[PDB]
Parts: structure tokens; sequence; C-alpha cells
RNA sequence: GGAUACUGC
DNA sequence: TCACGCAGTATCCTGT
């Protein structure tokens, strides 16, 4: 009788079916010995509402302050005459329960008898400024169900949970192959200390064409590679897919070559071969349903794949849709809205992942293209198919095959991506570590995660929760650096989890420091216990370091080592959001002077730090809100290591839970500008020998916004200035190589692929103003307007300048590198390359070496010396 | 033109407008954009070159406790630019009295636009005061201001502070000001 | 004065 | 229905 299963996703309707959950998740089956989907509904999840009682009777706020006392017997009184009837209410139960409360609404106690109300949720929601003549405010009014669920039962993330006296459905309601109904939710607990079960995972990559007179996207090939027991907890299985299945249709117009049968024929026999769109789709549906997959991975999921699935599986009236999802539903949710909410709905308990966010999420690229994803992750090369030959390709058997296998082999790059970066376990724990849902976290963004991570901290410590809503403060401090060149060991001193250590050691807390609703607030007194967002933040900080002890030990595989570091990183994020929501305006725990003071006390430290430096007559050359570089003035790695630790300790001497570290060894500096450097970092590897490493931070080397070709001319140049060389011969290198890529622009031996610049787009398209001004801009365009896939905010672009006899400024010449290979009038613009992208950046880069100055690199690259 | 002289012009040629911005970066070796933007226009419609006009705003902003390398950074486009040298690289017209008096209204800390329409009658009383203007002369530009004339005012400035009866020119760009002014005494 | 980028923590 | 903070460097434009 008892229901043991363990969920994954969450889906709710405010509109549709008041009170009621649709969990989904996976049951053990000893029938079949395996895992089947399983959708629990939970219903009558009553709305509960919370009644602040008031110190003296108040007339209506007419004759104000009365003088009667107030007692819960009032409230209820009021409630159950005036309010109820007045608001529609017919049946409800009340409590009295004491509460504390700390966040940004006035006149509210520390800790109050509230008055609990809870009422079924098909009656009407009373208004958030309801006020009375006994009680002033009321709390929770417009609280979602799934929150109070999962608020309620102390759900957190992903699990197993236990469900006493399940009741079976009377008509099906769910594509899963068990089903359930809980009529309460005091029936579902938690069952914690069981491993996570195998899930099915299917990645998809769809192959499309834009039909020009209805300018609508139609899909011509669609395949799939689906694994039936992906862990969640384990290394990812090798191979990363267990079958596929593939699925080609004619175009409207074209026929085949005479020899698909054949082809087909001896090719293999999973690819299904379709006449119609209609047969595709409906086809589709039907493998997805029969597979069951927990998991859809995919490239652009949310923003064309299932945009564009649902838009031709509504042309083409397509039945049973909602197999597409996980819950069977007549309406198809409202195509639009921001990101792909809507896509999400339409795929309701389905997980959705796209590689996009999570790449961006996780990592760092130049662009998230799923060729420059699949070159940097996978190290391998992807073939692209133009979008004028896919339909050209409907003339041999050959090239449609081709067509199908790069179709299958962008799905495999696609799961090997998700595989590499540990995308679903490293969700599975920061969802655990938050308590939102798996899909939200996978959607990407910091603000849930947080908001759900103190809802859970301060439900659980007997708290009332705000009601979800309906350069404004100083932050660190930079000194100002001794801008030039060090040949001497530099020593980096850099604080462990800054300002998570500073809310920890002074007790910056909702409940511990004053507000007043733009001055700093003092400090709490010491006197008072750890608040809730200390204690938090020290978990997550312990998690973190945790994980470094493990990144510690000796002899680990360097695939591992490197997720390891990802996971670091990631919690690092997790805990710098958990500061720096404190400071988000459309924050549900916005309380912009907690964060001021902790960036003030963050302040205060580093100039203690470096005063304290200066009294031990050491020199201070930079410092960027947590960390000091000092100019040991030494050779003799040995001793600047003592020094370091004599300097560590006397730091540490101050602080109780602050801890100050050796961030790094740099053999030799290069610092140009705040916030811009570079260094060799020392890596001892023992006996007194130490490797160096090239470490740059901030320099135009390494921003995505310049050519490649500057940016590898400033490499070697700093190469060049970092090493030992005698000075004279440095220069002389110098010299050499950029009379070198001189010449390899003038005679244009240069790769053409060297001469691109990307850029990101914040807008869409259409919303600059600056068409014309902006480059970047109007390559989108250009793109937009061609007849392939459309480019879109967030989506970089790669642009190059070119000459066409125009005569206008650089600004306006910009062009895709495809057109300036397609047209026979544009041609590479070297000039602008070597007076606007090598020159800049080098000169930069040799400001304070002396001995090359602006002119004389503008010589050496064959420009006019005069206007320079 | 030579730098020097330009501070002998503000004596006599420039219309008020001018002067008045002359004064505050003599004051302050700096200017909000509206008063960079109308004053170079303005040196520009006199004749200073762009070396010229190059040179005075390098000197003027130096004084005011900023690196050097920073105006050649910033400034030097914005100067660029007002003598069509760059981006659509037109040769953009000083602005006329009409553009002035609609342009960007002047704000505190500025000191931009039109001083008979941006100027308190408190305020423009005083001015034409300390300029030593004769009282019945002061009294006809505070009149004709209230009339919402305030060319006209400027004509009766011009006609005051050169000793003309009458002015002789419909005045409409402060370039024709400084034009009648440098005619009538060179 | 404004606009467009992306580094640092 | 959404969206972490702030400090800092680099480039480019201002007609109807
Ligand atoms: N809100 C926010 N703050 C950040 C972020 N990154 C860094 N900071 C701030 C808060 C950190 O405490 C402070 C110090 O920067 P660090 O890179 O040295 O990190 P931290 O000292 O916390 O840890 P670590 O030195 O890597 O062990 O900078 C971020 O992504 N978001
Ligand atoms: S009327 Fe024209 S020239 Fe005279 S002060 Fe006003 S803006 Fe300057
Ligand atoms: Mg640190
Ligand atoms: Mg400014």
């Amino acid at each position: 009788q008892v229901f043991r299963f363990y969920w994954l996703d969450a889906y709710e309707d405010q509109y549709s079916q008041p009170g009621v959950v649709y969990l989904f998740g996976k049951v053990w089956i000893e029938s079949a010995d395996a895992y089947v989907s399983c959708c629990v509904s939970v219903k009558n999840i009553e709305r509960t509402v919370y009644l602040l009682p008031r110190e003296n009777r108040v007339q209506l706020s007419t004759g104000k302050d009365t003088g009667a006392p107030v007692s819960m017997m009032h409230v209820y009184q009021e409630f159950n005459e005036a309010v109820a009837e007045k608001y529609k209410i017919m049946k409800f139960k009340s409590k009295k329960v004491d509460k504390d409360y700390a966040f940004e609404i006035p006149d509210v106690p520390a800790s109050s008898e509230y008055l609990e109300v809870r009422y079924s949720a098909d009656s009407p929601q009373l208004p958030q400024d309801l006020k009375g003549e006994t009680f002033s405010h009321v709390f929770g009014t417009n609280t979602s169900s799934l929150e109070l669920f999962l608020l309620s039962r102390k759900i957190k993330g992903p699990s197993w949970l236990e469900i006493k006296s399940p009741q079976l459905s009377s008509q099906p309601m769910s594509w899963c192959k068990v089903e359930a109904v809980v009529t309460r939710p005091d029936q579902v607990s938690v069952v914690k200390d069981l491993a996570p079960p195998p899930v099915v995972v299917l990645s998809l990559s769809m192959k499309t064409v834009q039909n020009a007179k209805t300018h609508q996207n139609e899909i011509v090939a669609i395949a799939a590679l689906v694994h039936h027991t992906f862990p969640l907890d384990k290394a990812p299985p090798q191979p990363p897919f267990q079958t596929h299945f593939c699925v080609l249709s004619k175009l409207n117009d074209c026929i085949f070559p005479y020899d698909y049968n054949e082809a087909v024929k001896q090719k293999n026999a999973n690819i299904e071969i379709a006449l119609t769109e209609r047969t595709l789709l409906g086809f589709f549906l039907a493998k997805i349903h029969k597979i069951d997959p927990d998991v859809i991975v995919g490239h652009d999921i949310y923003g064309f794949d299932l945009e564009v699935l649902l838009q031709r599986i509504n042309s083409c009236k397509v039945p049973f849709w909602s197999k597409i999802g996980r819950l069977r539903r007549s309406v198809m949710p409202k195509l639009g809205g921001r990101s792909g909410f809507a896509e999400r709905n339409a795929a309701c308990g389905r997980i959705i992942c796209d590689i996009e966010i999570s790449a961006k999420e996780l990592i760092r690229c130049k662009s998230y293209h799923l060729s420059e994803l699949v070159h940097q992750i996978l190290k391998a090369e992807r073939v692209v198919i133009p979008p004028e030959n896919i339909r050209n390709a409907y003339n041999d058997s050959v090239h449609l095959l081709y067509m199908l296998e790069n179709t299958w082999i962008d799905a495999k790059f696609i799961l090997q991506i998700m595989c590499e970066l540990n995308v679903l376990p490293l969700a599975l724990q920061i969802t655990n570590i938050a308590g939102n849902v798996m899909s939200r976290t996978l959607m990407g963004g910091r603000s849930e995660r947080n908001e759900y991570l103190l809802l859970h901290a301060f439900t659980e410590n007997n708290f009332i929760v705000p009601d979800k809503p309906v350069a404004a403060y100083a932050g660190g401090l930079v000194l100002e650096p001794k801008v030039g060149f060090y040949d001497k060991f530099i020593l980096l001193l850099d604080f462990n989890s800054l300002y998570p250590s500073i809310i920890q050691e002074y007790n910056i807390c909702f409940t511990t420091v004053h507000r007043e609703a733009d001055e700093i607030p003092e400090l709490p007194h010491s006197d008072l216990e750890m608040g809730i967002l200390p204690r938090e933040i020290r978990k997550l900080v312990e998690r973190r370091r945790h994980v470094k002890q493990l990144m510690k030990q000796p002899d680990l595989n360097p695939d591992l080592y490197l997720q390891y570091d990802i996971r670091q990183k990631a919690l690092k994020l997790t805990a710098n959001s958990m500061y720096g929501c404190l400071g988000f305006s459309y924050s549900r725990f916005y309380a912009k002077p907690l964060a001021a003071l902790v960036t003030h006390q963050g302040r205060e430290i580093l100039l203690h730090t470096k005063e304290m430096v200066q009294k031990m007559n050491l020199e201070v050359i930079y410092g960027d809100t947590d960390s000091i570089m000092i100019n040991t003035n030494c050779n003799n790695l040995e001793e600047v290591f003592k020094l370091g630790n004599r300097v560590k300790s006397e730091i540490n001497k101050s602080y109780k839970l602050l801890e100050i570290d050796i961030d790094g060894i740099f053999k030799s500096l290069l610092l140009l500008k705040k916030k811009k450097y570079a260094a060799l970092t020392v890596e001892p590897t023992g006996d007194g020998k130490y490797v160096t490493k090239q470490e740059l931070k901030g320099l135009d080397i390494v921003r995505r916004d310049w050519c490649e070709l500057a940016k590898q001319a400033g490499n070697y140049v700093i190469s060049q200035i970092l090493s030992d060389q005698p000075r004279d011969s440095i220069v002389e290198n110098i010299q050499k190589k950029l009379t070198e890529i001189g010449e390899n622009v003038t005679n244009g031996t240069v790769p053409i692929t060297q001469y691109e610049i990307n850029k990101a787009l914040t807008k869409d398209p259409q919303d600059y103003p600056d068409k014309k001004s902006l480059p970047h801009v109007h390559v989108a365009l250009w793109i937009n307007s061609q007849g392939g896939r459309k480019v879109k905010a967030g989506d970089t672009i790669s642009y190059v300048i070119c000459q066409d006899g125009s005569n206008l400024s650089a600004s306006q010449r910009a062009y895709a590198q495809e057109q300036l290979q397609k047209q026979e009038n544009l041609s590479i613009d070297t000039q602008y390359y070597l007076s606007q992208q090598v020159h800049p950046v080098v000169a930069r880069i040799c400001e304070p070496i002396d001995g090359i100055d602006s002119a004389l690199i503008a010589m050496w690259l064959g420009l006019d010396p005069s206007q320079f | 033109i030579s730098l020097e002289q330009i501070d002998g012009f503000a004596a006599k040629s420039f219309p008020l407008c001018m002067r008045q911005l002359h004064k505050s970066l003599r004051e302050n070796h700096h200017l909000r954009h509206g008063g960079r933007m109308q004053y170079g226009l303005f040196l520009k419609g006199i004749g200073l070159t762009l070396e010229q006009a190059l040179q005075f705003w390098r000197l003027e902003f130096t004084k005011g406790k900023v690196d050097s390398e920073k105006f050649d950074k910033v400034y030097a486009y914005s100067i660029r630019h007002n003598y069509g040298k760059e981006g659509k690289r037109t040769d953009y017209t000083p602005y006329s009295c009409m553009k002035v008096i609609l342009s960007n209204p002047p704000s505190q800390g500025d000191y931009h636009g039109c001083p008979f329409r941006h100027s308190d009658p408190e305020l423009l009383k005083q001015k034409l005061q300390s300029f030593k203007v004769p009282s019945s002369g002061i009294n006809q530009i505070l009149e004709l201001v209230k009339g919402m004339h305030y060319q006209l005012a400027c004509q009766k400035y011009f006609e005051l502070t050169h000793s003309v009866d009458d002015c002789g020119f419909s005045l409409n760009h402060p370039n024709q000001y400084f034009a009648e002014s440098q005619k009538l005494l060179t």
C-alpha cells in the first residue's frame, strides 16, 4: 500500500485546477523488475494565511486608537463575522501560532501571536492590503500551491517520497504507466538515505527548412539518442547512448531520387521514412510516448527546437500533442512569453536540458554555438550543412543519407557535451542544496535558488516569509596600482570566502541588523546568536571546502579533477549569489542595507590589511576588494614563502573566521591598469624547483571583442616581456614579430578565420536604434534578412570589416564572413586591422616597457608613424 | 587666429552666451556636455582650426587636475566630430539662436543656452549692471526680455555695447554677432 | 551628455 | 513570467 517513489519534477496550473500539484517520477515494479514513470496528484493543498493582531482596537481606521485590548478571540470573531461573509468563504479552520518575523514591512514585531486560517483553494483569494478592526496585516494571500506543499512537507529537491494509503484514478490523467492520487498533503513524507534511481535520457536534434511563402520553419529530419539507465550520482555511461531512432520526411514539393528505398534498405532498418510532415510529427510523438524520457536534452531546445515543434504540431493538427509532455491536456499553452516557460509547460513533467544555458552557467567560451562548444569541450571538428543545401539535397540518396547522419552526429555531440560537464549530477546537487525544482535549476538563473534556500531556512526555524513580489550602494575597494614591470617575486595574499566569512564573523543577518526604511547600518551586537543567513552561508562554505579537499587528493585523474573544479566554482557562485540577492531590486529578500554593510566591512578589512603590511615595512602595489600584492624585493623563493607565512599569521591574528592565504607567487609581473595585468605564476614541484605558468587577467588578449590575430600578437609580446632574456634582445624579437605580422597582412596570407570579431547581443536586433553605427547589430540584421535560423538576444555574432568602395566609416562596413567569401566586391580592410586592432593592443601592452612607444610599433607594422 | 587673443575677443565680440561659457570655463577649467558642445561649435564658427581648437581645449582642461592622456582618450573624438572629421563626417554648422533657445534646457551646474532666456530677470539685471551698461539700456533690455523677444534683447545689447544707434542686422546666429563685432572694430 | 561591448572582484 | 551585486576599461556618435 505504501507508495515509495523518486520524484523528479512538479507541475501546477494555478488557473485550471486549484490546489492540485502533479509530481512526476520513477517507481519500482517487480513484474518487469525495472523502473517505470509515475504521476502522483496531490490534492487539496489548502490556502494558509496569517493575520497579525493589533495592540489596540481601531474603529476601522476611522476613530483611530480606541483603547480596547485585542486577543486572538477578537481576531477570530472579526474574521468569522465580517471578512468571511464579505469575501464569500464558506468553511475554514483557524488556530493560533506564535511566529517570528524580520523583514521589510514596518510595524510588524519580531515575535507575535498570529492567527492562522486554513481554507480550501477553491474559495476566492483575500486581498493583500486587507485591514480590518483587530488585525493590521495579512500574510500569505498569494502563496502558490507548490510552494506551500514543498515548504510544509520539508521537501528539498528530488528525493524518495512515501505515500500512505494512495488511491487510484477514476479516469486516466497522465501518459505515464503508474498513477496515484493523494487526498491530503500530510500523507506524503520524505525518506532519507537512499540512492537515486536511473533516469531515461533522450538527446534530440532537428533539421528544418524555411518555406519562404509562409516564413515558417518546416521539419524535414529528426534524430534521437536514448539511454534507459543514465545515472544521477555516478559517472556518465560509456557509451553515452544505448539506442537511437531517426525519422525523415519528404518536403511538400520535392520527391525522393527514385533510390531512397534501396538506400534505406542497405543502410539500416532504424530510419523511418514518411511522406508528409504530419506523419513525421505523429511518429515522433508516438516514439516519445513509448520511450517516456525523464530528461530531454538538446541545443537551443527552449528557443528554436520545442517552439518549432509545437508550431508545426498546431499547424498540422497532429493529434495527441500532449504526448510531448506527461499530462493529458486539451488546450495548448499560449505560444510566446519570456524565455521558454510556454515551452516548459508544453513539456510539463519532463526535464528539459538546453546545453546552451548550462554551458553559459558552467564554463566560459568565446561563442556558445554548437560548433564552438564541440571544439572547446569535446575537442572535435563539426561539419556544417549550409541552410541552402538541405533543400537541394533531395536529389540523391547519398546526400539525403549524409544529411540524416549529420543530424545523428549533432545529437551525439549534444549528448557527449551533456555528459562531459556533468550537467545532470551537478543540477541535482545544486537543486538538493537549494530546494527548488530541477527544471527551474536547469533553466538557468540564480535568484530562484537563493530564494528557495532562504525560504526553507526560515520556514524550518518558525518564521513568516515575505510575500512573493507581484550602482545603488558602495562596493569593493580597488587600491591605486603602481603600474609598471616587476622582475622579482610578487606575493599575492587573498582572503578565503571574503563576504560569506564577513557575514559569519560579524553576524550580519535579517534578524541581527536593525534596518530602517541610504546609510550604512551599525554592526550587530556580539551577544546575539547566529542567525539563519550566516548558518546557511557556513554550510555552503563547508561544502566547498570539502570539495577542495577532494581536489587536493594526490594522483587524481585529470578529467575528474576538472569536474571537481567546476563543482567548486558552482558552489562559490551560489554563496556569492546568496550575498548579491540582498541587493537585488526584484528579489523576494531585498535588504539593501545589509548588503551595503557587507561591502563596507569588506572595504574596512582591506584598508586595515594594507595598513598592517605597510607597518611591516613591505610594499603594497595592488588590491581588488579582497587581495593584496606585495613586492617581496627578493629572489630566494624559500625566503619569500617564509615571509608569506609570517604576514599570513599576522593578519589571521586579528580575525576569528576570516582567513588569508597565498593565492600565488608571480616570478614576474606586468601591472598595466586597475584589473589588467599579467604574470608568471610559480607552481613549486619540490626540492626548490618550480615550474612557471603564464596567467593573464583583464588584458585585451583575453577578450572576445578583438580580432584573433591581434590577440595572438599580444600573447607573443607578453611571452617576450615576461621572460628572462636581456631587454634589448626582447625588444628586437618584438620588432621582428611585428614586421612579420605586417607582411602576413599585406600579402593576405593570414587565415580568414583570424580576421573575425565576435560580439554578443543584449537585446534583439531590432531594438537597437543605431542599426548603422553598431556593426555587430548590422550583421545580425543581415542574417535575419537571409533565409536561415534567426539570431536573437544573447546570440553571439561574428563579423569582419571589409572594403566596398562606400567610403564610409569602419563601423558601417561590417560584413559576415560567408558574405566576404561569396561577394566579388568585398576585400579585407588590411589597413583597419593593422591600425585599430593590432597597434592599440600592442601599445597598451608595451606602455610601461622602456624602448617601445606607439610610434615605433606603428613603424614596425608598415603604418605611417605621423598620426601616432 | 591665435589662442591668446581669444580671451580678448571675449571682452567685446562674444555674445553673452559665449561670454558666460568662457567665464565659467576659465573659472573652473571644466564644462558639462552642453557647454562643451556649444562652445566648441562657436569656436569652430569663429575660425579656430582643428589643431587650434585641440590645443586650446587641451591647455584649458589640463589645469583641471586630469591626466593629459585622458583628454586625447575622451574629448579628442568629440572635438574632431564637431569639425566633421569622424563618424558620419559631416561639417556640422554652428548652433543657430533658435536651436540654442530650443536646445537642451540647462539645469543646475550648467551654463549653456541663451542667457536672455535661461537667466531670471533679476540675474540678467545684475549681469547687465556688472558690464557697466547704462541704467536706461539695462531697463530697455529687461523690458525687451519681458516681451519674450530675446533676440531683440541681444540686438539691444549689441547696439549699446558697440556705441551704434541701430544694429543694422537681424541677429540670428552667434557667429553673426561675432562677425558684426569684428567688422565694426577691425 | 548618450550609446555598445566584457573583464575583474 | 523573468532577471545575483558593484568597480573598471575600451570604442563610438551628436542634421533635419
Ligand atoms: N555577487 C557576486 N559577488 C562576487 C562574485 N564574484 C566575486 N564576488 C565578490 C564576493 C567575494 O567574496 C569577493 C572576493 O572575490 P574572490 O574571487 O577572491 O572570491 P572569495 O574570496 O569569496 O573566495 P576564494 O578566494 O575563491 O576562495 O568578490 C559574483 O559572481 N557575484
Ligand atoms: S540671442 Fe543668441 S547670441 Fe544672443 S545671447 Fe541668446 S543665444 Fe547668444
Ligand atoms: Mg578571495
Ligand atoms: Mg563625463
